[PDB]
């Protein structure tokens, strides 16, 4: 693909996002869902490789069925009430309807299939821009109409993301399809806390990108995507091994590292509104993302695994294109605890 | 709501439990997601002049425009698959699990 | 401003750097052929970079300093003791051929870069798509395993495709006894204990496979010991050649770009010759690895990037 | 649900709107600043780790930028955070304030008039 | 020395690295500037001095 | 506060910007001065503790606690020196870097003022400690180790955050002075009974109570010298202190919540004990001696009596000391004959005279030979479960027998008899080695005459 | 090869005896060895044991175990002459105390 087109697709897969985020108007929300979407579809094929074609293909009729529920209940909505400003969604039906059109679109449980296998079929940029940049649209639109949703049906849908995500991600050999249970199960908490303060899931959605950019990036940087590629890094480059086990024990949720926040401030929140089983709940269930991930530690840092001798001719050269915001994001996904108060300035 | 209204809501249920329900041909799905489409036109057509909403009166044809584009992106995936295996059954597409 | 993305979008192009003069000529054949010197001549005659048969130690060439390194941090392996003992129960067949290949893959990076990015011609001795005759020669003298075959064969399918396979091969046919009379003639003691059997495989490997399938894309220029020699009749043979066979003529910009991206950044290049496929020949066991990548790491100039050693003097480090 | 999101009078993207101005900025010696320039100087060190240079000399003027750039950023972000929970105090006072019926003021007890139940350790 | 003539090399590019400082320098001016401003703002408002 | 904690941090960077050779020199003398400056905090009133700030106070329970924390570092900088010498500058810096982490978390926690910061410290003093015994152990099983270690602890905290945002969100703060002052009566009710088991199992888990110590036996015996030496001295009394923190807040609950785990703590001294004297491993034998010691200190807080109050301050102390002794002496034989089976090597005393001198002093403390505060401890605690109930010394006299046994045993088996035969690489003791143990045994000693200095605020 | 890989052999044991006869076991070069021996055995045994040992026991009593002491004597004499019970069972006055209404 020219690198000029390819440009372009980003800008109008942005500019959908950022069309959703700026409408007032339920019909300008269903043209950024769509927008977005057309030029979300090239990208992932970029490289043709069948296995590419086929999670485009996954991808495309997921989030097509997901916008025709979205404008039947857009439609349903008008129905009952002549507005068409996003709003507190007068119609439950309707509400039903937004919440499970925004649940396939996001991938929660029970719609969360679809995420394993598109990632896997499409490269680590494409998974990079899948798991971070796709989330912000629902997610904003879900913010807004947080007020209507219906708290049952939010709240059973995390906890669903969560134990599936935790379960699936224990029997995976391949570094994708550990990232793409990992972003269900984080899924599942974002939206665990929004009926209670949308803040919360800002908070949890901001730091859960910073924490995928960083790991996403070390996967690029080591181009592995299966544990035993991983794990040859440690002799060639054992400082990314490292960051990558510190951003691992990060995104487990261990105190003192910034994964460890947004947990501890939605488990708070809710104990606010008087929410004890559920926080307890989920706080067990996301020992299955550490299990899963201090397998990977051990794998690729903790200890050494058995090298190839080709690996030799590897030292001689070095990484040649750099990618600037590595670092900070590094720092930011694992030094950040103490900023904690900060957190009042995203409301 | 008189009886047309649930027809039309009838027809859209139909439509999208048979997008659901997929038999072999990936054609016959995207079949399914255009009469998804031309069932919310005919909805919101209908509620649109019942109201005699004015500005409204455009919104289905904009509707229309983002119909062909999801249609001419599925067309196109199909033609990749079909390049793949020779056919565009939906059983090929089973390279990628969970 | 290095080549990339941005680059490509403001103006520059590889398609106007070709001026029918680009060629990637390959010149195979047997051992102790004259290869070497019609391909000197060669390059010389038509204004081509020539390129020395990749060994052990090329990658020590183009990186640091070109001094080789020492075999235990570069290579691993012993032509000599590959001669010596064939059979040798550690390993040194296969981890010679897989490094070789390695090394030959890496040279074939190297010169496509350079034709890609100034537009004048490559002359290789070997290259990638020749290295399997050595290979098979080992398989069916029993010098190494089927698995080790199934290794290289893995190894060669997800990078070998990735690049344009060369314009010109060119042949120089050598009969089994007029090279075995030149070993014997060299001197080197350790070359002369090369079987018949061992050549005779490299030859049937070289005409019976590899010649056909490099006929049916380009055009190949088979040559005798005699008229090898005779360098200016090959040149003005190679001079009206009509290449209209292979994939060269139907290469776009975009798809130059995509190929020039591949050859720099030599890390891509040599992304799957390390896959974790775990044969006894290569796998290293983690003590040694973790002590001779160590004992690299204190060589020289190796144990930073190159701008930032200071002890082979490095200036201004701490500005950076 | 959005507690201050659609608080009466705010300014879409404003940042910092001008009543913030009435509060005493955060002092340049602030601990939150000095921990944000920490980490500036950690990512700076980082970014000579990963780029495989002399981990604590290799640049000093990047370096540099990563520490000064992180305290910039800091500043604006304390000063939001400040002003935020400044409102926040504001709000809730002014809203006792006009409820008193919801917060009745208590006259309270002294310990020798209240009857604690004793359990003893045995 | 090297084989590649490595073109970074002793003699740093000293355009980055004048704008790299100047940028650093010039962001450290506003912030003291800014500072400066957000205290007699602060005083003027509350009637302090 | 910051006068210790500060200071502790620039070890980070001072180990950092060392010479190759010259880093377990500077680390050692500067966790030396540092443990010289924690002394002063021993200075505590009678009435009220030292509220340094609003976020670091000190108590007469926290103050020896933190001077044995900063005791340690020196002894495992010593311990470790000789088996990382074939390691690569860098790790060994990364290893001395991880041991400074430890001991700034441990500093903080054992001195923070609010219940959830302490928490957070608590916690991540994890981070270290499965770090050093997944990448430092010696063999294959340390890494299911860590998994234990990791999957224990952290199942029984989660409960406990849950609960400690809980009481915020009711009483309004978690600061220990005002949860202290403003505490009131726990009533009898369901939820209730699981706000005390939210605060206790996690505290319970670290000690360990018996039925979930398995994680011990692991982490211990797989860790390397230094991550036995600080998980048996320090982390296992991070329990203890947590556990007398928070047991204000259960008051009146405590007395009918505490059976179950009264009875768990009262047997399983039995059954610990008497898994010492069938024990192969003389690594494992040591690691169950903690179990079947700090089941004495889960007694003496459960009962909540000034007396066991100042005797499990005591035994805390106490053990710590005792059991660092004991690990680094089996250390100095495994680094010879690179077994840790009991019988291997036997006879030693023959062949090293003066290190089985540090083993029968040793051996002396851990049996709680009088006038050592291991018997102060020990006695003090008995004399208050006494008070608790009389039946009480049949067990805790069968305990006391049974500690005895498998004591000397551990010294018969391993100092007397004949030396094996086949075993000629023994070398003399180094001088390393004997430092290490005075260094251990003589703090011990010298803390009987004034033993005032680590019996707690009840004293 | 019925080896999975090229591996180093164990390495045996180095005895720091062999080189250094008087080798104290803190290091393989002698003068390094040496002075960690000297700096452990100065700042362990001179400096921290028994200068920190001798600052523990000359502590001041802030604990006020004396002033405790001096304020018992004092009641005690004075209580004694006034005739007065060395000790009062109630700890509060019950005068300032007001129990609930009545019995029942
Ligand atoms: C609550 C407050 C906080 C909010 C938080 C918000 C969210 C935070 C971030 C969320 C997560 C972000 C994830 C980003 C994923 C991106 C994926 C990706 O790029 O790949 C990874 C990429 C992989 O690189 P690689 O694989 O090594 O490179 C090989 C190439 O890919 C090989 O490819 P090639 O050979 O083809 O190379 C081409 C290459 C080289 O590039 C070029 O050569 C340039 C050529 C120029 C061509 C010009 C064409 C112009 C014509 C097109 C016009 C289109 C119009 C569209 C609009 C239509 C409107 C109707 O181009 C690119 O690589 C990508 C170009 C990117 C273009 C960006 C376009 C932006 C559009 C903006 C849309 C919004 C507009 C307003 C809309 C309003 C509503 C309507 O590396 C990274 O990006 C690392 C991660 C970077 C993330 C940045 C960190 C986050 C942001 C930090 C900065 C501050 C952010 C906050 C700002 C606050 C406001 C001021
Ligand atoms: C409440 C806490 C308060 C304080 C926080 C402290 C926590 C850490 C600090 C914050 C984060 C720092 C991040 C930046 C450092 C990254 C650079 C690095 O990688 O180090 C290599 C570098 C050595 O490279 P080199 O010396 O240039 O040449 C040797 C070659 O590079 C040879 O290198 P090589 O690459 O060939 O060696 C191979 C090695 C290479 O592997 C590594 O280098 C490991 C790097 C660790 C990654 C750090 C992740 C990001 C930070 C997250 C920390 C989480 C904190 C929470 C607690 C949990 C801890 C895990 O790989 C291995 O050995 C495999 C072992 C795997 C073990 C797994 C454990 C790794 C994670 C542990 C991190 C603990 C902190 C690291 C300490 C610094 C080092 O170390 C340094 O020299 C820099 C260290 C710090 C510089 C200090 C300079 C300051 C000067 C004094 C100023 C005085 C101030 C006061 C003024 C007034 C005075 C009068
Ligand atoms: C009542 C005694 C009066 C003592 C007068 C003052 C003596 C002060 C000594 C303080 C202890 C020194 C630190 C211990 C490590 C020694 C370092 C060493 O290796 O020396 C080798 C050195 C050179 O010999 P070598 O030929 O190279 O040795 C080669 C082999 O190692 C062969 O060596 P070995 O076979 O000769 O073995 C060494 C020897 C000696 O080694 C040791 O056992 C030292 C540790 C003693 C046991 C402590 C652990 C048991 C728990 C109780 C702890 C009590 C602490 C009291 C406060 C201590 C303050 C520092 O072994 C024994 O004699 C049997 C030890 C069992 C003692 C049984 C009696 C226990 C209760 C005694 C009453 C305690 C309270 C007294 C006050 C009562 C009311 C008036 O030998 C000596 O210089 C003699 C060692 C000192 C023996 C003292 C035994 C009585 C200690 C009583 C406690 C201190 C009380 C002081 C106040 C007055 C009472
Ligand atoms: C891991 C830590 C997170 C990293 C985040 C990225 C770091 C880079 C900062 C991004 C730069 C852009 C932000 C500031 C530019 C202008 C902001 C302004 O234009 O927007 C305002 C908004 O300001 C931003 O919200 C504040 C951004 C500050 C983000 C930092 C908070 C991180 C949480 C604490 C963790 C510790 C981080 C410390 C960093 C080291 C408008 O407010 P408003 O339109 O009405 O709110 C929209 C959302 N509502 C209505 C639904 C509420
Ligand atoms: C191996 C190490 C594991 C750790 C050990 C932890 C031990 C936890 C045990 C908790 C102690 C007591 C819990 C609750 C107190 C009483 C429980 C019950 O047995 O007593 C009766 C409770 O009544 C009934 O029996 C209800 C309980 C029956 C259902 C619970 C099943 C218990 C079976 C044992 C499960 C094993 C526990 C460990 C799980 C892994 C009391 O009679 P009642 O007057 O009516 O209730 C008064 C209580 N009020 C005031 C709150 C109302
Ligand atoms: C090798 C040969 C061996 C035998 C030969 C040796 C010769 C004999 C030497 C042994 C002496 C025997 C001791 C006899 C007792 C006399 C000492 C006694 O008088 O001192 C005590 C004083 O001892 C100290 O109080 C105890 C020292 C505290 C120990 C702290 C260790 C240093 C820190 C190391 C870190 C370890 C971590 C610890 C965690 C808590 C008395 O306390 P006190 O009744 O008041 O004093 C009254 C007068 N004052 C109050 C004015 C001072
Ligand atoms: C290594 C293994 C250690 C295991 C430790 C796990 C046990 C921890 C104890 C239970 C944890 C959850 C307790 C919740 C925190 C308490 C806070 C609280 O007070 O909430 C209660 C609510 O309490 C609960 O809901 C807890 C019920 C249990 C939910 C999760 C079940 C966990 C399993 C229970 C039995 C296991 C506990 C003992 C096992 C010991 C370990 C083997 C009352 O609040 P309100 O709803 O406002 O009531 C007043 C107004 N209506
Ligand atoms: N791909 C290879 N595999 C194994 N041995 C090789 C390979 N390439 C070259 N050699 C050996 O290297 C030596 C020189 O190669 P050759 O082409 O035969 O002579 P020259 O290039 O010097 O004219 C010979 O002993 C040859 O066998």
């Amino acid at each position: 693909m020219n690198p000029i087109i390819y440009t372009t697709l980003i800008m109008t897969v942005m500019s959908g996002t950022m069309l959703v985020m700026i409408s007032s108007h339920w019909l300008l929300i269903w043209i950024g869902f769509e927008m977005n979407l057309l030029a979300m579809i090239p990208v992932l094929m970029k490289n043709f490789n069948p296995r590419a074609t086929e999670a485009a293909t996954k991808y495309f009729l997921t989030q097509a069925t997901a916008s025709m529920m979205l404008m039947m209940a857009i439609i349903i909505n008008l129905l009952y009430s002549g507005q068409w400003t996003i709003t507190k969604m007068f119609n439950p039906v309707a509400m039903t309807m937004m919440t499970m059109a925004l649940a396939m679109k996001l991938g929660l449980s029970p719609f969360h299939f679809w995420v394993p296998e598109v990632t896997q079929g499409i490269s680590l940029q494409a998974g990079l821009l899948l798991l971070t940049w796709q989330k912000l649209a629902p997610l904003s639109v879900l913010c807004q109409i947080s007020q209507s949703i219906n708290p049952n049906l939010m709240l059973t849908m995390a906890m669903l993301s969560i134990l599936i995500g935790g379960w699936g991600g224990l029997n995976q050999t391949q570094l994708r399809k550990i990232m793409a249970y990992s972003s269900i199960a984080h899924m599942g908490w974002m939206t665990a806390v929004l009926p209670y303060n949308t803040t919360m899931t800002i908070l949890n959605l901001l730091i859960y990108i910073t924490m995928t950019l960083a790991m996403f990036m070390l996967l690029i940087h080591s181009s592995a995507t299966t544990t035993l590629s991983l794990s040859h890094t440690w002799n060639k480059m054992p400082v990314i091994t490292s960051l990558m086990m510190v951003t691992l024990l990060s995104m487990g949720g261990l105190p003192p590292l910034s994964g460890f926040m947004p947990k501890w401030m939605i488990i708070q929140e809710m104990t606010k509104n008087e929410s004890i089983i559920m926080p307890t709940l989920m706080a067990m269930t996301a020992l299955l993302n550490l299990y899963f991930y201090m397998r990977l530690a051990y794998s690729s840092s903790l200890t050494m695994f058995p090298s190839t001798n080709n690996m030799k001719m590897k030292w001689q050269f070095e990484h040649t294109k750099q990618m600037k915001l590595l670092p900070t994001m590094i720092v930011l996904s694992t030094l950040v605890l103490p900023m904690t108060p900060a957190l009042s300035s995203l409301n | 709501m008189p009886l047309v209204y649930m027809n039309i809501i009838m027809a859209f249920a139909i439509a999208l439990a048979g997008l659901l329900m997929y038999r072999s041909h990936l054609m016959s799905s995207l079949l399914c997601l255009e009469g998804m489409m031309l069932s919310l036109f005919i909805m919101s057509t209908l509620i649109i002049l019942n109201t005699h909403f004015t500005l409204a009166n455009m919104m289905p044809i904009i509707l229309l425009v983002f119909a062909a584009c999801e249609a001419a992106l599925g067309l196109s995936l199909l033609v990749m698959v079909s390049n793949t295996y020779g056919t565009d059954y939906v059983q090929n597409l089973n390279l990628l699990q969970c | 401003l290095q080549y990339g993305p941005l680059a490509f979008v403001l103006g520059e192009r590889t398609t106007r750097k070709l001026t029918e003069t680009s060629k990637v000529i390959t010149v195979d054949g047997n051992i102790c052929s004259g290869k070497g010197r019609l391909a000197r001549e060669i390059a010389e005659k038509l204004g081509l970079r020539h390129f020395p048969e990749a060994g052990i130690h090329y990658a020590d060439s183009t990186t640091g300093d070109g001094k080789p390194l020492d075999v235990q941090l570069s290579g691993n392996c012993s032509l000599e003791k590959f001669y010596d003992d064939p059979k040798s129960n550690d390993g040194n067949s296969y981890r010679l051929q897989s490094w070789l290949y390695a090394s030959r893959l890496l040279q074939y990076a190297d010169a496509l870069e350079h034709l890609l990015s100034t537009g004048q011609g490559v002359v290789l001795e070997r290259s990638i798509y020749s290295d399997f005759v050595f290979l098979e020669a080992m398989y069916r003298q029993g010098f190494i395993r089927k698995q080790c075959v199934e290794h290289y064969n893995e190894v060669k399918k997800v990078t070998a495709c990735e690049y344009l396979p060369p314009h010109v091969v060119v042949y120089v046919d050598v009969p089994v006894p007029e090279i075995q009379s030149r070993i014997q003639k060299k001197g080197n003691p350790h070359e002369m204990k090369i079987t018949a059997a061992y050549l005779q495989d490299i030859e049937n490997a070289y005409k019976k496979t590899f010649l056909p399938e490099m006929s049916e894309k380009c055009e190949v220029l088979q040559y005798s010991a005699r008229e090898a020699e005779d360098a200016e009749k090959v040149v003005e043979d190679i001079e009206y050649l009509k290449c209209d066979k292979g994939p060269w003529p139907d290469q776009d910009d975009r798809t130059f770009h995509r190929l020039r991206m591949l050859v720099q950044n030599k890390l891509e290049v040599l992304n799957y010759t390390t896959i974790p496929v775990y044969l006894p020949e290569i796998t290293i066991g983690a003590h040694q690895s973790d002590r001779v990548f160590q004992k690299f790491t204190e060589l020289p100039g190796r144990k930073y990037s190159p701008g930032y050693n200071e002890d082979v003097g490095d200036k201004w480090i701490w500005l950076k | 649900m959005t507690m201050m999101s659609g608080r009466p009078g705010r300014v879409p993207l404003q940042f910092l709107p001008n009543e913030a101005r009435s509060l005493p900025p955060p002092k340049l010696t602030d601990p939150r600043l000095v921990y944000m320039g920490f980490l500036g100087y950690c990512s700076g060190l980082i970014d000579n780790a990963i780029r495989r240079r002399p981990v604590v000399s290799a640049g000093l003027h990047r370096q540099l930028l990563y520490v000064t750039s992180f305290v910039f950023f800091g500043y604006y972000l304390l000063k939001r955070q400040d002003y935020m929970y400044a409102l926040r105090d504001h709000d809730m006072f002014a809203y006792v304030k006009s409820h008193p019926e919801d917060f009745p003021e208590k006259d309270k007890k002294t310990y020798g008039e209240i009857l604690e139940e004793f359990h003893p350790v045995r | 020395k090297f084989y590649i003539r490595e073109p970074p090399h002793g003699s740093p590019d000293w355009l980055k690295v004048g704008l790299t400082l100047g940028t650093s320098v010039f962001l450290w001016i506003y912030l003291i500037k800014q500072h400066k401003e957000d205290v007699l703002e602060y005083k003027r408002r509350n009637g302090l001095e | 506060m910051l006068k210790i904690i500060i200071p502790t941090t620039m070890l980070l960077p001072m180990t950092w910007m060392s010479k190759h050779n010259m880093i377990w020199i500077n680390a050692t003398v500067h966790s030396l001065l540092i443990s010289l400056i924690s002394l002063s905090l021993l200075n505590q009133l009678g009435e009220n503790s030292l509220n340094f700030s609003l976020t670091f106070f000190s108590d007469s329970l926290s103050a020896p606690l933190l001077v044995l924390t900063t005791w340690l570092l020196p002894l495992m900088l010593m311990a470790s020196q000789s088996h990382l010498s074939k390691e690569t500058t860098t790790r060994k810096k990364l290893y001395i870097t991880m041991l400074i982490l430890l001991q700034l978390f441990l500093i903080m926690t054992f001195t923070a003022t609010e219940l959830i910061l302490f928490y957070i410290l608590f916690e991540a003093t994890l981070v270290p400690t499965l770090i050093i015994i997944t990448r430092w152990g010696n063999q294959t099983e340390r890494l299911n180790a860590g998994l234990y270690f990791l999957f224990y602890t952290l199942a029984g905290s989660l409960p406990l955050l849950v609960a400690l945002v809980y009481i915020q969100n009711t009483t309004g703060s978690l600061n220990f002075l005002i949860i202290h002052y403003w505490s009131h009566p726990l009533s009898n009710s369901w939820s209730n009974i699981f706000m005390w088991l939210a605060c206790i199992m996690a505290f319970m888990v670290k000690m360990p109570l018996y039925g979930l110590h398995l994680w011990l036996p692991k982490a211990h015996v797989e860790a390397p010298i230094a991550g036995s030496m600080v998980l048996a001295a320090v982390l296992l009394k991070l329990g203890g202190y947590g556990m007398m923190r928070i047991t204000t807040i259960l008051n009146p609950l405590t007395n009918y919540m505490a059976y179950p785990f009264l009875m768990l703590s009262m047997w399983g001294m039995i059954m610990t004990s008497s898994i010492c004297l069938r024990q192969t491993d003389l690594k494992s034998l040591i690691a169950y001696s903690s179990v079947s010691h700090m089941a004495l200190v889960i007694v003496a807080i459960m009962i909540q009596t000034p007396w066991s109050f100042m005797g499990a301050t005591a035994l805390m102390i106490a053990h710590g000391l005792t059991s660092s002794m004991l690990f680094c002496l089996a250390n100095t034989n495994y680094e010879r004959v690179h077994s840790r089976t009991m019988i291997l090597a036997r006879g030693l005393q023959t062949l090293l005279p003066l290190m089985a001198t540090w083993w029968l002093v040793a051996s002396l403390t851990n049996l709680a030979l009088p006038p050592s505060i291991n018997l102060i401890g020990e006695l003090f605690i008995i004399t208050a479960s006494f008070s608790w109930s009389n039946i009480t010394i049949i067990l805790m006299g069968m305990n006391m027998m049974i500690t005895a046994l498998y004591s000397l045993y551990m010294l018969i088996t391993t100092q007397r008899g004949k030396y094996t035969h086949h075993i000629n690489n023994i070398k003399p003791s180094f001088t390393r080695e004997n430092a290490l143990m005075a260094l251990h045994i003589l703090p011990l000693l010298l803390l009987t005459l004034n033993p005032k200095m680590i019996l707690g605020p009840l004293y | 090869p019925t080896i999975r890989l090229q591996e180093d052999p164990d390495p045996e044991d180095e005895n720091l005896y062999e080189k250094n006869p008087d080798s104290h076991g803190y290091d393989k070069d002698p003068i390094v060895d040496l002075w960690n021996m000297r700096v452990v055995f100065f700042f362990g045994f001179s400096i921290v044991l028994v200068l920190g040992s001798t600052f523990v026991a000359y502590l001041p009593d802030y604990r006020m175990q004396e002033w405790a002491r001096r304020e018992a004597e004092r009641l005690v004499k004075y209580r004694e002459a006034n005739g007065l019970p060395l000790m009062e069972s109630n700890c509060f006055d019950p005068n300032k105390i007001q129990l609930p209404e009545d019995e029942d």
